[PDB]
């Protein structure tokens, strides 16, 4: 009951899932190899077999074998069902056309078959938790190809996404703008709420708060996993204000196309610093609204907040949430739109945050995860399309795309569509 | 968003030997601003003292 | 003998109803197992009012538990008093309301409503003389605000003559825990003004105000708010479960306090309320109960009564007291606060007295007031709705369930009609 | 009957009130826990004069405790008799007066005046027949000199007919503990002269003189001064708490002692006072009590009466004594000392005799004197004021809170008017 | 309630704070690691965290890392919050322009954030305790930068400022007059009570009374800490006459700009001397008024006393106090202004003074701190400006200042401004 299907695509998505299921196993007390020593709190994410084995409700897909070869050999080899770890033969090579039209074509029918088998075990399925990267070839093409089928086969079910988005200065590929610009049609038409995330923002956060000078990608994954765990905590546990996954979207999304909220978590803090301050509800609530703690490199002060969901977990009393939100409202720095006088959705859950034993993040009796639909993220797109415009003006790298079965006009039709999206976030800002 | 003199300024992680584009002194902190069009870097304390974007970028093309 | 059917809807309604069953099972001396263990015969004399007798001298509440998610059902059933309900009475689906009024009223729980009425019919037919229905729900969200009102409509259509008495927790601006509360409230009160005969408007802001400035609790949870609401819920039905000097049925309350048909939105309160550190210093006599009971701080709605005038007011005293004393205070308050009462009604105060006060208290007094100041609650919500509907924000979620904007316009029209009616006599 | 509402403001006022409560609780036989433990029925006959009855036969003082810092309230609450007070009347702010009269009257205390007046309303309503108000404060500093006068003005406005009776510790030159005392005293007395009906001047200098030359204390603390003040504080109200041959209500005191409306500033005194090592040597008889009572050293104001004359004297004797003896002594005093009494009043001496002396004493005598010599107290502070205001020293602190130099000028004008009125008859 | 924020700037201020927080921890019985083995007496200076740890309400700032690095390695490493110990990269180099305009401008936005977070904890904040030196580059430039920000952010709150002031003969730097004359604007416009102190007077004190021929800076700091502890004793403890921090100024400050009282303490005495003499109230009260016991090398007989604040602590009774001030008036040496016939503000506290175990100050039942606004301090300014006039006549050192963004004319405007202050201290003297 209240199940969720977690599909992981691309190297970024697969590694984020490797961190995320690691977090869940510690949360519900499941061993890494799938057994449970001694409630149905695990029923959302784990299906139970007669042998006492908890198999995750996950599907790992990548068109190259390397990362899923690692997960099939790592400590979590025994956790997953062997045939949901789906591998192709040819790497997508950072090309949307390959992932969508040519090489992702062959593997889609097996992926949807496994998704169907997972769905048939559900009694009360609720939605999808897709993890992918915008820049990646598989992380754009395969997610588009998969979502075009998912939106027609299971159309009513909500679809939640967790996306790593290209940064201002940090970049690991040259055609990231094209790949993202092509993923926009998926995220516009066949989505309901997608969470952007940026590597450089978490890098700066870890530099400033956690006091680590040079983190790896595992550190980023151990915060994105914390955020998604905070989202699903209301679904896996009891609480004062349990937030349903459709209630969640009904609060977050004002217009059919305006569904790209920011996400952030607090208190992001090291173990040494935590001993010298109190981390009251008011302090952590104020922490979420600083630009210092956003996970996308954009200033919230340059836009207007439209809708904020505060998911508190741990020893949080609703008195404190009320007093904190009033304090937030009296500030003239945090500006909301005129036509949403309500503003804040609040959920409170009684489960504290779990610390990964090898992790850096400290143990805290409270945590608050803040998700904000706001106009400032439009400036994050006004960046990236300007990166596209310089290249397509020269038809820079187009021959690789058109050579693999892609239509040329799809580029322009893509660039038009974001010009409509970036307009809308400004249009509602008046 | 922000056009104090006429361009974007976004945070950048600064290292090694550097100089302000206006002070012509050295920046000590690990923070800095940067216009992707003008290709400059400043103290965070001289943002209003610069010229407009057009001036600086047409200057940069000598 | 004047039997009552109990219903719950949504998370808030279910929680408050669970705490209400707490309070009234403590009053009647009913064990968690359902076995009678009380002290006096008067507890057992009117036990049929809320409970059906079952073999082995067990007593099962006449409660219908409705909610569109299994989570709150599992919460109550695993609670301190979950074993006491009937397993048959748990009617629930799987997919939640999603805080969508249209989902509750039209699409998802419109399937479950047929199951709900069939159980309610069984409970009603098991009764000897049904008096009315008592429903607990919340006007925010989608489960309560839609399902409770649809169920109200159906029960009204089937039982046109019985009294309907709903308790409603409804939004406040600074204590808003949902973005789309104005839409749901405007859609649900559009029915509540039509079908229900009484509606006890409740508000979290006033409950927290009493928890802070009077009770001086450092960390009040929702459990304490539910306790406060259940206090008035137990108080109002006191006259038909115990003897008294002045007996007042719910129908008698409605006849006295509802002057015109549609001005039936109620403002409850309770006395005495003391912080633990100060109870030893107070005297509980009639005069100070009367003083605290009419205090602006003591009422369960954010609206200050001093911004309006009372149409009618009801004081349900419990304890051993002098009738002369109670009459003198209820005259004195109305005389010295004469500006705050409508002068076209010669007498605004209705008094009832029962001989059995709540356990651990020597005296108590439940307050109910029909005040024009309640319009401030009803204006504000509409003022919020006008902010959103003028730009059609969030309307795609509602129109996806077959809903129309004409219904939104008509709901707000009925809002302005009702607030105009309350303003007219003020 | 004849209840008194008592208020405390500022550090000195709070301290003297705290000792005053301890003294009278000893008189009435009230335990620190508020339970009665006295011997005689006469203690309980008029317990209601200062104490409200509470359940369990407890007695709570009718005290309103006011301040702008919590430090004094923490000190009183943890003091010897702190627990006796009701927690609700502990009304206090967070930022202090800063020894600024404008802060007390206009900025900080103006926000708390609403809160204190509300509690005063409850205490006054609980009374059966309220007689008057009994405020303790000091004219130095910012809390007392400002807030006491503000509250006096408010209570006078709401209760114009009841007695306003204040006890004021006020500045002296050689025992000054604050630079800005003249400004604050000049501003405060401008209100006290208009509003209050009886003001009892008190001086720390004269109290130290009593401690040194009469009591022969080697190291008298402020506790001893508060003891001396509390003695007369209990003495003045004796006639309405215990029976006597001649009963004198505070209204009867005011009628005799105030020949003209504004000449109500009084000089108190007490007898007998002896060193603990010489009390074996004294004979307490009425002539000796009379002789010490009229000695210039015995009075608790620095003004030596021999530079003035008495308008009226009030001798409140306590104990079993001979009425003819009291009349004889009070005639001989005013006859043999005729040059120091105004001849246009044929009889300058009021006498009252209570039958119950203070505990541990056989007889006692409380003294009140309305004398022209008090002008010396009223004219010295002005000469301090005129020293500073001539150069506008320290006025920026006051004018920062919205005050004007015009009010300073009017206050000094009223002060010289009062001094002129006191001098006109000498 | 009744809190105070203690900001320490410059090497001198930081070391004085190191003495002060050593004096407070022993006075309240707090261990150096912040724990309290066993009344809210510590609440003014320490915030109390749920682990049973007391963290001081302070902000340590120095633009060179050396001194605070000593603080971060010494015995009080565990006492302070690690993030409120702020350090820059480059030394101010004894230059007002570097501290104010160039280098400190980078760290001002951090120190203000620290102060803001400290204030948000404080429920009943009153004012600020700023410790700095006039001679220093940081101690002049950074205090000028910070006070201007605090005077607009927290304009209503009091601002007490503690100072080491250049001496007649003893001096460690060449451009001390420049830094002092530049700091005078800060003291005049954005301060309410600045307490001057100089090294030479305390040196002579240690020579005469404490019988140490050649002390270090620690001996001076252990007296400055005693003075400030005596000032706050009425705030942290019960007493017969508790003097509020605003009442204190209301009795000290007669005019808006005349706010520079001398400070002195008694009985300063060695452990050997005290056995031979009684130290009653009268003698310690007299001990405040000789020229020998002033902490600024000036003769009080040359200037008229304007206002005195006698803060007695320990076994003191008001009778003896009143008797002593009667004699102090009776003198013809302790002169006063004609327009202040009250003169003496008196505060009495029940807590005796605390002796640091390694100190050279004796145990005494009574102590008195006399803080006196008097005209004689004008002479101290008449000294230092004459040191300025000789150097500025030649433009002796100016090119360093102008090289770092400082306007030349600001020198004259500074010299002009002091010419108004020394006039005022004389103008009220008639
Ligand atoms: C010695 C004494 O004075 O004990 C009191 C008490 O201290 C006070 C503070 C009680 C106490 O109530 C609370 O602390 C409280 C907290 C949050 C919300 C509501 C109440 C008391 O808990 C509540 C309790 O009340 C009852 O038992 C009533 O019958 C009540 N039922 C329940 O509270 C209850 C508790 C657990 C399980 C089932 C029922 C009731 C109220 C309305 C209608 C019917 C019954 C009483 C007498 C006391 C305590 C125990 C301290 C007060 O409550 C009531 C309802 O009387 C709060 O202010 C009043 C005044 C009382 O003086
Ligand atoms: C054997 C004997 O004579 O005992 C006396 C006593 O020796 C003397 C010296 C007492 C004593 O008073 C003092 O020593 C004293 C010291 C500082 C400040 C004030 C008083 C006595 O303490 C004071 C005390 O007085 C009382 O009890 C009165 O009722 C008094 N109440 C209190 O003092 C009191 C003390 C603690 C707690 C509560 C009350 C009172 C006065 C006026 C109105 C009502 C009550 C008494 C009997 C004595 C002692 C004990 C030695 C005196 O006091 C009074 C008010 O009578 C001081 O001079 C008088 C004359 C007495 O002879
Ligand atoms: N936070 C985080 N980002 C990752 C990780 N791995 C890859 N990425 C991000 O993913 C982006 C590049 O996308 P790809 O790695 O090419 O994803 P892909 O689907 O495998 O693309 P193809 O290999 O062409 O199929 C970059 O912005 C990377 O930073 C990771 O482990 N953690
Ligand atoms: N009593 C005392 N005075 C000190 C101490 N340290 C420095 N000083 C005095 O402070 C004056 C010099 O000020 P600086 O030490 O330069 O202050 P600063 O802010 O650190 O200077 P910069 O490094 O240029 O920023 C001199 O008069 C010293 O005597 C100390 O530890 N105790
Ligand atoms: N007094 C009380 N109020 C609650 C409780 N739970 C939720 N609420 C409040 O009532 C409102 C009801 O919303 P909710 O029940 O979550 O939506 P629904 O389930 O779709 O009807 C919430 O927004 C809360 O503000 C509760 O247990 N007690
Ligand atoms: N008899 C007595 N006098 C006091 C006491 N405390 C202070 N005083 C004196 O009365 C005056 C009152 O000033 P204070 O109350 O402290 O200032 P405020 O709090 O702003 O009103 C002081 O200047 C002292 O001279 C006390 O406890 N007993
Ligand atoms: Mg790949
Ligand atoms: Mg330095
Ligand atoms: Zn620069
Ligand atoms: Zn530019």
């Amino acid at each position: 009951m209240r199940e969720c299907i977690s599909i992981h695509v691309g190297q970024a998505g697969v590694q984020i899932g490797n961190a995320c299921w690691e977090l869940y196993c510690l949360e519900h007390g499941i061993q890494p190899d799938g057994q449970m020593p001694s409630d149905d709190s695990f029923n959302t994410f784990f299906s139970e077999t007669g042998a006492g084995k908890h198999v995750p409700r996950a599907v790992f897909v990548d068109l190259e074998p390397t990362v899923i070869d690692e997960v099939r050999t790592g400590t979590y080899r025994q956790l997953f069902h062997p045939e949901q770890l789906i591998t192709g033969k040819e790497d997508a090579a950072n090309n949307y056309a390959r992932g969508h039209y040519t090489i992702g074509k062959e593997i889609i029918d097996l992926v949807l078959d496994r998704i169907r088998k997972l769905a048939d075990q559900c009694t009360g399925l609720q939605g999808f938790l897709v993890f992918h990267s915008f820049g990646g070839g598989t992380g754009s093409g395969f997610t588009s190809l998969l979502m075009e089928r998912l939106s027609v086969d299971y159309g009513k079910k909500s679809k939640l996404e967790f996306s790593i988005y290209p940064a201002p200065q940090v970049s690991t590929a040259v055609v990231e703008p094209y790949n993202s610009i092509l993923t926009t049609h998926t995220t516009l038409e066949h989505s309901d709420c997608a969470f952007m995330v940026d590597n450089e923002a978490i890098y700066d956060i870890c530099r400033r708060n956690l006091d680590i000078e040079r983190p790896t990608y595992t550190n980023l994954n151990r915060l994105i996993s914390q955020i998604v765990s905070s989202i699903t905590a209301s679904l896996r546990f009891d609480g004062a204000l349990n937030v349903d996954l459709t209630e969640f979207q009904t609060n977050l999304v004002p217009y059919p196309r305006i569904h790209f909220p920011l996400a952030t978590y607090a208190p992001v803090i090291s173990a040494e610093k935590a001993y010298h301050e109190q981390l009251s509800v008011a302090e952590i609530t104020n922490a979420c609204f600083e630009p210092a703690n956003q996970m996308v490199k954009c200033d919230p002060r340059h836009g207007k907040y439209m809708a904020c969901c505060l998911l508190y977990r741990g020893d949080v009393v609703p008195k404190d949430v009320n007093a904190a939100i009033a304090t937030i409202k009296t500030k003239r720095s945090i500006q909301f739109v005129d036509w949403c006088p309500t503003g804040f959705k609040v959920g409170i859950n009684y489960q504290p945050p779990t610390v990964v034993p090898g992790g850096d993040l400290a143990k805290v009796q409270r945590a608050v995860c803040m998700l904000s639909n706001t106009t400032a993220i439009a400036e994050a797109w006004a960046r990236l399309d300007h990166k596209f415009d310089l290249m397509y003006a020269k038809r820079a790298f187009v021959h690789w795309y058109v050579g693999e079965g892609m239509e040329e006009g799809e580029f322009s039709e893509a660039r038009e569509d974001m010009a409509a999206l970036e307009k809308d976030y400004e249009e509602v800002g008046v | 968003a922000r056009y104090t003199n006429g361009h974007l300024f976004t945070t950048i992680s600064v290292s090694g030997m550097t100089m302000c584009y206006a002070c012509n002194k050295s920046i000590t902190a690990k923070e800095a601003l940067i216009c992707p069009t003008c290709n400059v870097t400043i103290h965070n304390r001289c943002k209003d003292t610069l010229a407009n974007c057009t001036k600086v970028k047409q200057k940069q093309q000598k | 003998m004047r039997e009552i059917v109990h219903i719950q809807a949504g998370q808030c309604g279910n929680q408050i109803g669970a705490k209400f069953w707490e309070v009234i099972s403590d009053e009647h001396g009913i064990d968690p197992t359902g076995s009678y263990h009380g002290d006096s015969d008067l507890q057992l004399e009117r036990i049929n009012v809320y409970y059906n007798e079952a073999t082995g001298n067990k007593y099962v509440p006449r409660a219908i538990l409705v909610d569109l998610e299994p989570g709150t059902m599992d919460s109550v059933r695993s609670g301190p008093f979950g074993q006491i309900f009937r397993p048959d009475n748990f009617v629930f689906g799987q997919s939640g309301a999603g805080n969508n009024w249209a989902k509750g009223h039209y699409t998802e729980g419109a399937e479950l409503v047929d199951s709900v009425l069939d159980v309610v019919r069984k409970e009603s037919e098991s009764c000897d003389c049904l008096q009315g229905f008592q429903l607990t729900h919340s006007l925010g969200g989608g489960t309560g605000s839609g399902m409770g009102t649809l169920l109200i409509s159906k029960i009204r259509e089937e039982y046109p003559d019985r009294i309907m008495n709903t308790f409603s927790v409804m939004p406040s601006p600074k204590v808003s825990d949902t973005v789309v509360e104005p839409y749901n409230a405007t859609l649900s009160v559009h029915q509540l003004v039509e079908n229900t005969d009484e509606t006890y408007s409740i508000d979290n802001e006033a409950l927290y105000d009493i928890c802070f400035r009077t009770l001086k609790l450092t960390t009040p949870t929702y459990g304490d708010l539910n306790h406060l609401v259940s206090a008035t819920m137990s108080g109002v039905t006191t006259c038909l479960r115990f003897p008294g000097q002045l007996n007042a049925d719910l129908r008698k309350l409605a006849v006295n306090m509802v002057p015109f048909p549609r001005l039936h939105f109620f403002m409850p309160g309770f006395a005495p309320l003391t912080s633990r550190g100060s109870q030893q210093y107070r005297a509980l006599t009639v005069p100070e109960l009367t003083q605290q009971m009419f205090d602006s701080k003591n009422m369960m709605a954010a609206c200050d009564p001093r911004h309006g005038r009372y149409l009618t007011v009801a004081a349900i005293f419990r304890g051993r007291m002098s009738m002369k004393e109670v009459d003198e205070q209820m005259l004195n308050v109305q005389n010295k606060n004469s500006s705050y009462f409508v002068e076209w009604i010669p007498n605004n105060v209705k008094t009832a007295v029962c001989d059995i006060p709540p356990r651990g208290l020597k005296m108590s007094a439940t307050f109910i007031g029909n005040s024009t100041a309640i319009q401030e609650l009803f204006k504000r919500i509409s003022e919020q709705f006008t902010a959103m509907f003028r730009r059609k924000a969030f309307l795609h979620w509602y129109t996806g369930e077959g809903m129309d904007e004409m219904e939104f316009t008509e709901a707000e029209s009925n809002m302005n009609d009702l607030v105009s009616e309350y303003q007219q006599y003020q």
